[PDB]
């Protein structure tokens, strides 16, 4: 849901250096999810802001 | 959209552009980007480089 | 106006944008003219013997 927002991005890469214990082992949100698979999200957050809104497109691109 | 990027000043073209624009607001009334949204996009790029073109030609000119 | 805002809110590529006019979206693109103003000067054979 965050990688679908925008400001998601922020809130993933602040989130991704906490702690979280699971099944008895203690990692980091970015080390429970995969290295290539934190790389993609990290990409779709960064790009989704893009493609649900048109204006900031239109915006960029003709600047 | 293609008759408005065949037209000979491009200040005509662009409000000819807007004009689409309003017209395509009321088929897809969100916020998401869609092919449609790339044409319009595509076709105000194109008249930016043909407004680049034309003040070459005034400029000449004068 | 009472339309001031109704008619910048027309033409933008969302319901929630605004319209771009002609002298924001082609400001800046253009060319300097070569040609200048900056003539050039003449010499009389002045000779005063």
């Amino acid at each position: 849901d965050a990688s679908s927002r925008a400001g998601g991005a922020d809130f993933l890469m602040r989130v991704g250096d906490k702690k979280v214990t699971l099944n008895g082992a203690t990692t980091t949100y970015r080390e429970l999810i995969g290295e290539e698979q934190w790389n993609a999200l990290m990409v779709t957050a960064q790009r989704s802001q893009f493609e649900t809104d048109a204006k900031l497109n239109e915006q960029y691109r003709l600047k | 959209i293609n008759s408005a990027l065949n037209q000979e000043d491009p200040r005509t073209a662009w409000e000819m552009l807007q004009g689409i624009k309003a017209e395509l607001d009321k088929v897809q009334p969100d916020e998401q980007m869609t092919p449609q949204r790339e044409w319009l996009i595509s076709a105000q790029e194109q008249v930016q480089n043909q407004m680049n073109a034309w003040t070459k030609a005034q400029a000449k000119a004068l | 106006s009472p339309m001031a805002g109704q008619l910048e809110t027309f033409g933008g590529i969302t319901p929630k944008g605004k319209g771009i006019p002609a002298e924001v979206g082609l400001a800046g693109i253009g060319h300097k003219q070569k040609v200048t103003q900056e003539l050039p000067e003449s010499t009389s054979f002045d000779v005063k013997g």
